């Protein structure tokens, strides 16, 4: 099998060579041969992406292609999913810029995402929320683009419980005076949902407002990825950072040697047709992998990807942040459980 | 039923009765799906059609 | 000074007018900084540089804003596709043209998108006003499982919850539609005798002579028609009274090419503020930085009127919904379809000949049958209803 390993950014230069004897050693499965090839993307330039992937998807002919990156420019995620919709040959990326969360799969693609859904991490929050019996709590989000409280309403569904829970909705804040209508707030704990470019003037006007300090906490959860701010944040991370991001280059290129290996031995075949860019000009032939990923186990966890394709039950990880901007990690999370440290004038006993 | 028989006459309508699948009146409840859209019993084949 | 533009079309007689309404609209700003100039370019139908030609030629001219329109390829969704993503890559506007389809109608897939033509999602509102001006009521609707499909649904029944009058039944088939007739079996004993079809122009075909050895299209059965569902295939074997849509500006762009180029020259005049005018980024070799005044300008660009060129109603709305469109309800007659009337922002029935029914019928089928058969449901309680 050829297999392709590529990079975006020159500091992946030096190491995309010492990778590549390490994915050798380290996938080692019957029925399997690996052959990476180490690539270094020049910037992220348009043209050159659409031709150095095809180039080398065309001269190499390679079969299948993992991408990841450190960066913050999920811009190219999408043109990345673009032209494999007309080769039918399944990509997945690892973490970094343009590896966010992405919604709805183009018809006709296979573009696997190793990141966490939205829904999926506001629910972790309420198992925290009730860990430090918060019950009294109001989200804000603001206009940004690429939003939608769609994705938001699972809260509406949820609360429903012998607790119960109070809320007051959100008030959005446009891009450009602020403190005029933030001033409806009435608990320290607040969920925020805005772009992370424009949460710096945001986060401006909040703090002017006096809603900085230990007071008032913030909640930074959502495709925000950081790795003037207040104290006293959260965030999730879904091991973005940990996990040995410098070995999961052997993780990924192992999860789609299953998924041929597995088909190979479900259905013998080579069904190359992906082999160039430009064989022929349609797209009503498909290799069928998207039936794939109902059962992948590895690393004592399970990763089966299901049709909107990203890990059902993944490793997420609540973060801290000390007052003298210093980022921590604090507690930890698992399966279904909240092993966390620090469990337990007008203050008195 | 000793109703349902007055009524029919006066206005022209027949019928066939069947009883309820299962023997519960009609509530709401979801433990897994959407909260509201959940009718079971009475009130579930009266709103299905 | 100079102001570069993107003018990308599928023929090269329409790239002519371009440059003598450039050099005819430059007069109407008053050619205070205008030397604009045409720079448009042909797209080729293989999809090997349709990812390349995007900023080969393009970006490298430094244009400010790129104009795209559906050439006459039997395709949709296919050539206003590479334009979202290249566009949206360096945060340009880009505005559609002819661009008649749903999926271009969500903010998260394409940042920056227009379009001076209304797409089939929102004829649904049209459909409201007609039975509601004909006294309809008890409808029902057949719509396929798709981008479409959820898209035809969920506009409609924002507009009947005010009033609370929600359809009978919504059922749904899949668009790999394959001799459907159980289906149209449980639409049979409802007693709606209206109804409302939506899907492709394929799947009119099946339905159509699924429908027809059912002797349902006979009098007594009120049909609502799309657009899209009419030509092609839909033409033959179709009912009688058939009822659809249609719009006037469709099919033609000439006069929205000089609507197009006047639109983004009155961006100029208030191109001058003391903020930032910086200019796109030039070149597709590398870049890591985006222009930051796209979005300050846009909200003045929705903030419109533009009389004349099409009717004088050009206002535009978010995601290029094109807000005012003349629709033209037009008719089948035996076999030579006519028209009936047209219609704005509320209906118009000017009556222009007569209307025909399925069977020939002089009058309106008013769509209802009383159920004189009806089920009851009963529990065992011991002093009420024993067993
Ligand atoms: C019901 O129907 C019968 C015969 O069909 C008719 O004689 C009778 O008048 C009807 N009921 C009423 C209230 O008119
Ligand atoms: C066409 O527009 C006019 C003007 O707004 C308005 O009365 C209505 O929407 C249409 N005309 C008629 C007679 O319905």
């Amino acid at each position: 099998l050829n297999v392709a390993l590529v990079f975006s950014g020159p500091a992946y230069a030096a190491e995309a060579a010492r990778l590549g004897p390490a994915v050798a050693a380290a996938v080692r499965s019957p029925g399997l041969d690996v052959r990476p090839v180490a690539l270094v993307l020049n910037g992220s330039d348009p043209r050159s992406l659409v031709l150095q992937l095809c180039d080398l998807l065309s001269g190499l002919r390679v079969h299948g292609v993992v991408f990841e990156d450190d960066s913050r420019a999920p811009a190219v995620a999408p043109i990345l999913d673009f032209l494999s919709a007309q080769t039918s040959l399944p990509i997945v990326a690892v973490h970094g810029g343009a590896a966010l969360v992405l919604t709805p799969k183009e018809k006709g693609s296979t573009f696997l995402q190793l990141g966490s859904s939205t829904e999926q991490q506001l629910q972790v929050i309420f198992e925290v929320l009730e860990e430090y019996d918060w019950t009294s709590f109001v989200a804000v989000t603001t206009r940004a683009p690429g939003h939608r409280a769609f994705l938001s309403y699972i809260e509406v569904l949820t609360d429903g419980s012998l607790v119960g829970w109070e809320h007051r909705g959100a008030l959005t804040l446009d891009p450009g005076v602020l403190s005029a209508q933030l001033r409806s707030v009435s608990a320290q704990i607040r969920l925020l949902f805005c772009a992370r470019e424009e949460a710096e003037p945001v986060f401006r006007a909040a703090e002017e407002a006096g809603l900085t300090g230990s007071g008032y906490v913030w909640f930074m959860v959502g495709p925000q990825l950081a790795g003037p701010l207040p104290a006293g944040l959260f965030a999730v991370r879904s091991a973005g950072w940990r996990d040995d991001l410098a070995r999961r280059v052997a993780a990924g290129v192992a999860v789609v040697a299953r998924g041929a290996q597995a088909l190979l031995r479900d259905y013998g075949f080579l069904p190359e047709l992906g082999h160039d860019c430009r064989a022929q000009n349609r797209t009503h032939r498909g290799e069928s992998l998207h039936r794939y990923f109902m059962n992948i186990t590895w690393d004592n966890r399970d990763y089966s990807f299901n049709e909107d394709g990203f890990l059902v039950n993944p490793s997420l990880v609540v973060i801290s942040l000390t007052r003298d901007r210093t980022w921590e990690v604090v507690g930890s999370w698992e399966q279904q459980t909240l092993r966390l440290k620090y469990p337990l004038t007008q203050h008195l006993t | 039923i000793d109703l349902l028989i007055k009524l029919a006459r006066t206005m022209n309508f027949t019928y066939e009765v069947h009883l309820v699948a299962d023997g519960k009146f009609g509530t709401q409840e979801r433990v897994n799906n959407s909260n509201k859209k959940e009718w079971n019993g009475m009130m579930g084949e009266l709103l299905s059609g | 000074k100079i102001v570069n533009i993107g003018a990308v079309l599928s023929t090269r007689k329409h790239e002519q007018m371009f440059r003598e309404a450039v050099n005819q609209a430059n007069k109407r700003h008053g050619s205070w900084k205008i030397q604009l100039n045409a720079t448009s370019v042909t797209h080729k139908p293989n999809a090997i540089q349709m990812a390349l030609s995007v900023c080969e030629d393009l970006i490298s001219s430094q244009v400010y804003a790129i104009l795209v329109s559906h050439p006459p390829t039997p395709n949709d969704h296919f050539t206003p596709t590479p334009v979202s993503y290249t566009a949206g890559f360096y945060r340009i506007p880009v505005l559609g043209l002819t661009t008649r389809m749903s999926i271009y109608s969500d903010k998260s897939i394409h940042l920056s998108f227009l379009r001076t033509v209304p797409p089939y999602s929102h004829q649904s509102s049209v459909w409201f006003e007609m039975m509601r001006v004909y006294s309809w009521n008890h409808i029902i609707l057949l719509v396929s499982d798709d981008h479409e499909g959820r898209a035809a649904q969920k506009r409609l029944e924002t507009l009947l919850e005010e009033r609370e009058s929600k359809a009978e039944k919504v059922l749904q088939f899949d668009p790999g539609t394959k001799n459907v007739t159980a289906l149209l079996m449980e639409a049979k004993e409802l007693e709606a005798r209206v109804i409302i079809l939506s899907a492709s122009e394929d799947d009119a075909a099946t339905v159509y002579r699924a429908a027809a050895m059912l002797n349902m299209t006979g009098s007594g059965y009120v049909w609502l028609v799309g657009e899209r569902e009419i030509s092609g295939n839909a033409l033959r074997y179709a009912p009688d009274g058939i009822l659809g849509l249609q719009l006037i500006n469709g099919k033609n762009e000439s006069a929205h090419i000089s609507d197009a180029v006047g639109v983004v020259a009155q961006a100029v005049h208030e191109l001058l503020e003391k903020e930032n005018i910086t200019d796109p980024p030039r070149g597709c070799v590398g870049n890591t930085n985006i222009w930051k005044t796209g979005p300050l300008f846009k909200r003045v660009l929705m903030s419109s009127k533009y009389a004349d060129g099409v009717t004088g109603r050009v206002e535009f709305n978010e995601d290029g919904d094109r807000k005012f469109a003349n629709y033209s309800i037009m008719n089948l007659q035996n076999r030579k379809l006519v028209q009936v009337g047209i219609y704005n922002g509320t209906h118009v029935i000017p009556n222009d000949r007569k209307i025909i029914w399925p069977g020939g019928e002089t009058e309106k089928p008013r769509g209802y049958q009383m159920s004189t058969r009806l089920k009851i449901v009963t529990i065992h309680q011991e002093p009420f209803v024993y067993v």
